C-alpha cells in the first residue's frame, strides 16, 4: 500500500526529451 | 644599430553566456491530450485537438 | 508530427506512487 503512482509519477516523467528547441 | 628578429606568444580567453526562453503550459487544459481525466465520449476528443 | 513525447510525458508519468509516506 506504498508503491509507485506517486512512486509511478516518479519514475516515468521519462519520455519527455524535446520540450521542444524552436520559437 | 642592426636588429635581430621579434617573437611574441598570445593568450585570448573564452567567454561564457547562456540565453534561455522559456515557455508556459496550461492548468485547466491537462488532461484532454492525457486521459486521467478524458473521457469515451466523442466531445473529449475534439478538445483534445 | 504530432504525436507522444508531450503526448510521451502524457502517458507515463505512471511508475511514480510513492512520493512516500514518511517525514
Amino acid at each position: 500500500m506504498s508503491v509507485q503512482i506517486g512512486n509511478g509519477l516518479l519514475m516515468v516523467v521519462a519520455p519527455g526529451t524535446l520540450t521542444v528547441g524552436s520559437a | 644599430p642592426a636588429d635581430q628578429p621579434v617573437h611574441n606568444y598570445m593568450i585570448k580567453r573564452l567567454d561564457r553566456r547562456s540565453l534561455n526562453a522559456a515557455f508556459s503550459i496550461a492548468v485547466e487544459a491537462l488532461g484532454l491530450i492525457s486521459g486521467e481525466n478524458l473521457d469515451g465520449t466523442h466531445i473529449s476528443s475534439a478538445m483534445r485537438l
